[PDB]
């Protein structure tokens, strides 16, 4: 606004987890043409990525069958990122870097 | 009156359905069935027989019991009205399938891992057993063992651990096995190592899977790098080679080289000498059977991150193709045509693609293969009884001669009695079989030449997942030698059949049969489809929501799991895949051998099935539960 | 805790965060071994 | 690093003349000084009737030493039960080789 933008009203991103969506899901759609249809809807994370969504179906009439990967890519403009190591000794001298 | 014959499977499996076609060649009949000393009985069927249908009995049940904790048998007998046979078979265990499901494939102390089960049987169809499971740590000492039910779920059990804080390293294995039969196990494995998630991957490439020692031009790779979300990237690149022998690796230090990355593209070249100097051996020939590989090593400008990257299993040889003679029968035909098929490969196993294949011997006998690599031949025969030799040789142009495949197969004779030599074998094109197509099975036949006007029929059978699928009955009418069956292709023959016929004949007594195998396309027989509903404007940003869209049969259950694509960089081993499951379908099939044994008994007991008659003209009895070798 | 046959070759522990004196006591018929390992930071006193 | 355990670093960003700024806020592990070793103190058999008094058997565990151990930081005692499958000799007779001769 007035001022220039300082850094005091900014929420940060956290959320960093590895594997996500280990949910079931059920098929009751009336049929057309013995193909059913559902809709659901999923809230994306806070990476930077690419995530592959893989899915394993199993009725009673066909038996198991295995799906294609499917890929989704979450891409922004302007960004930061931070490289850290897995543990740091206590009460030395330490170098981070962000780019 | 004259005779009476049962077709029964080899083994039977228990707590499943079976069959036995009964022919009498309006009379009541029975079966029952009785343990081996005598338990009482555990079940019996009544039918008739019935003219206008050709005296076939199809007759059906299920098989049970708890005693059954080496190896037992259990005894048919069936009365025809007046006259009994009988036959004693063996019983197994097996009575299923179990597939493990998890969610990653490395892990960090303090995680959690997430497992799934599937269990289905015989049929690959839902049911509900008792299971146990087990978790083993490297050194092989069970850490954790538990058991569990899996009735009225439909056959999907999730499941939890969680790594402690101070815990080994390496490789971790999950077991897990029916309750009731602990001989046969299914296991899994994982790894448990501190890391930290890479950003970008490494891709190494030859031009030529094999490396022919004639060239000059040394082994030529190259190198492809690009980020997670799919831009390129710079950087600077190490690259070293090595040799591979059998559990054994040598280290070439002078073959050790930095190049430039730019926009992802790097070129690696190794000449003859530096590779000749390395090794002690001077003779090129000796190196045949040693195998190559090269790792590379890639950093950043910013000099922020580290990737590793290694391929290995480049095969050294001299011949870039090879001949397989892995489905081809063994016993030949006595005066009429005998077909080979042969299989060519790439070194590395990757199926061949439009390559002429020939005979030496003879001139002008040639073909293709279509995309599976098998060509299909015939060959003329002395018809002395003295076993012959056949050789193959590959025939492609524009290629020297001193590099072609070749190879020698050795065939035997059939021991008629009389001289009927009956046999079977389908002239249809070789091709890419689909469901829902159709096939033509050409009866090609050749009798008695003398009063081959007698025969009025023949029977065949079909064979798939270790069960009888279907029986048939063509008749023919004196005077004709091509007669034809039009089956239709349908979803259940997937992945491959068994064909046997046979008919009988008037002396003394003669029967005469053969058998055949036959391959269709792999895909699941159901259909499911994932995609994104959503109207496809541009790239998602993080915290948004969209639309997931999924397509399947109806009445179904569907899972889901997603994972960055980060892990598989570090780690891309033991994953699941619709090719494995038919992998394991098919390697614990009965008949082993692709057919035409050595007599009527040798091609019926070398397709899983047993065959009794009331003559008394048996086939001999098996009770190991493999195949030799 | 009780040791059957079919639960043998199962590795049992237990955890505490303290050293002192112990009592263990068996009975019944077999074999078995029993072990107490201590893990703890030391002193070590550069690339 | 000043004190053990798990720790959070946060770092800011904002952009001159245009409405667009970002933000991270990432965690990292500190431990203490020196090194990681394990200590075996005791190793015992147990087997009733033949080493103990009338079936029960009683033993002692003396306190482990921890002469160096670093100060202000925690150890950490296991302890190990396991049974050995003893399955012994005295098998069945000959086996059915040789046993055409009847």
């Amino acid at each position: 606004d007035e001022d220039i933008i300082a850094e005091e009203n900014i929420v940060s991103r956290s959320e960093f987890p590895e594997s996500w969506l280990w949910n079931v899901e059920d098929l009751k759609e009336p049929p057309k043409n013995g193909i059913s249809t559902k809709l659901m809807n999923i809230f994306l994370k806070d990476s930077i990525t690419t995530w592959e969504i893989l899915a394993v179906s199993m009725s009673d009439k066909k038996g198991i069958c295995v799906a294609d990967p499917f890929e989704v890519t979450v891409m922004q403009d302007f960004f930061i990122d931070l490289r850290l190591p897995y543990s740091v000794v206590r009460n030395e001298q330490v170098e981070i870097r962000a780019v | 009156s004259p005779m009476y014959s049962i077709i029964t499977p080899n083994i039977l499996r228990l707590e499943s359905e079976e069959t036995m076609v009964l022919e009498a060649h309006d009379v009541p009949v029975t079966v029952t069935v009785h343990d081996f000393g005598k338990k009482l009985v555990l079940s019996s069927e009544k039918t008739v027989l019935t003219p206008a249908t050709n005296h076939m009995g199809n007759v059906t049940f299920t098989i049970p019991n708890r005693e059954f904790k080496r190896n037992k048998f259990v005894t048919v007998q069936a009365t025809f009205g007046t006259q009994v046979v009988e036959k004693v078979v063996l019983v197994s265990l097996q009575s299923g399938y179990l597939f493990i499901q998890t969610d990653k494939t490395i892990y960090t102390p303090g995680s959690t891992v997430l497992y799934r089960i599937f269990t289905v049987n015989h049929k690959l169809l839902p049911v509900g057993r008792t299971v146990m499971v087990n978790i083993e740590n490297p050194e092989g000492i069970p850490v954790k063992q538990d058991s569990l039910s899996s009735q009225n779920q439909l056959g999907v059990l999730p499941l939890s651990w969680d790594i402690p804080e101070l815990v080994n390293m390496g490789q971790w294995k999950i077991r897990a096995y029916y309750e009731n039969s602990p001989q046969q196990v299914f296991s899994t494995e994982f790894e448990v190592k501190e890391y930290v998630l890479p950003s970008f991957e490494v891709i190494v490439e030859p031009t030529e899977k094999f490396y022919y020692i004639y060239n000059e031009k040394g082994l030529e790779v190259t190198i492809t790098a690009r980020f997670l979300y799919g831009k390129k990237v710079e950087g600077t690149a190490f690259v070293i080679f090595g040799i591979q022998d059998g559990e054994q690796r040598i280290s070439l230090p002078e073959s050790l080289k930095r190049i430039p990355i730019e926009d992802g593209s790097g070129e690696v070249v190794l000449s003859r000498k530096v590779l000749l100097d390395g090794v002690q051996n001077p003779r090129a020939e000796d190196l045949v059977g040693k195998s190559l590989y090269v790792s590379a090593t890639v950093i950043l400008h910013s000099g922020s991150d580290m990737v590793q990257a290694e391929r290995s299993g480049i095969p050294i040889v001299t011949s870039p193709y090879q001949i397989h003679f892995t489905k081809t029968p063994k016993y030949f035909k006595p005066g009429m045509p005998f077909d080979l098929m042969v299989f060519v490969t790439n070194p590395d196993g990757s199926p061949a693609y439009r390559v002429p294949v020939a005979v030496q011997g003879e001139d002008t006998v040639q073909s293709l293969t279509q995309g599976d690599g098998v060509a299909k031949l015939s060959i003329n025969t002395h018809p002395s009884q003295k076993p012959l030799s056949i050789t193959v040789r590959t025939k492609k142009q524009e290629l020297s001669e001193a590099e072609q495949a070749t190879r020698t197969m050795q065939a035997l004779p059939y021991s008629t009695v009389g001289n009927s030599n009956n046999y079977l074998h389908l002239s249809v094109l070789r091709t890419e079989l689909r469901p829902g197509e159709t096939l033509n099975v050409n009866f090609l036949l050749r009798m008695d030449r003398a009063h081959e006007a007698k025969i009025r029929y023949y029977t065949y059978l079909i064979m798939n997942k270790g069960r009888l699928l279907k029986a048939g009955r063509q008749v023919r009418e004196p005077g004709q030698d091509l007669v034809v069956l039009p089956l239709s292709i349908t979803t259940d023959f997937i992945p491959s059949f068994r064909l046997v016929a046979y008919y009988t004949l008037i002396g003394q007594r003669e029967v005469v049969a053969d058998s055949v195998w036959v391959d269709v396309k792999d895909s699941c027989v159901g259909s499911l489809v994932v995609k994104s509903g959503q109207s496809e404007d541009r790239q998602p940003v993080p915290g948004q929501q969209m639309t997931l869209k999924i397509e399947g049969d109806h009445g179904a259950r569907v899972v889901l799991v997603a994972v960055d694509k980060g892990v598989f960089v570090l780690n891309k081993k033991n994953k699941l895949t619709q090719s494995k499951i038919w992998d394991v379908v098919e390697k614990a099939d009965i008949g082993c051998t692709p057919g035409s044994g050595k007599d009527y008994a040798g091609v019926f007991s070398d397709a899983g099935l047993t065959f009794t008659s009331s003559s008394g003209q048996q086939t001999a009895q098996r009770a190991e539960l493999q195949c030799p070798q | 805790h009780r040791i059957h046959w079919e639960s043998a070759s199962l590795l049992r522990s237990e955890e505490t965060k303290e050293n002192e004196g112990f009592t263990v006591t068996a009975e019944g018929k077999g074999q078995g071994t029993l072990s107490v390992v201590t893990m703890y930071h030391a002193k070590a006193k550069t690339c | 690093p000043l004190k053990t355990g798990l720790q959070e670093v946060e770092v800011k960003a904002a952009v001159y003349h245009h409405f667009i700024s970002d933000g991270v806020r990432k965690s990292l592990k500190v431990v203490p000084e020196g090194i990681r070793m394990n200590k075996t103190v005791a190793v015992r058999t147990l087997d009733p009737e033949r080493l103990g008094r009338e079936g029960v058997q009683k033993e002692d565990i003396p306190p482990a030493d921890l002469s160096d151990q670093v100060p202000d930081t925690e150890s950490e005692t296991r302890i190990l039960l396991q049974g050995t499958p003893v399955a012994q000799m005295t098998e069945d007779a000959v086996d059915a080789e040789r046993l055409k001769h009847l």
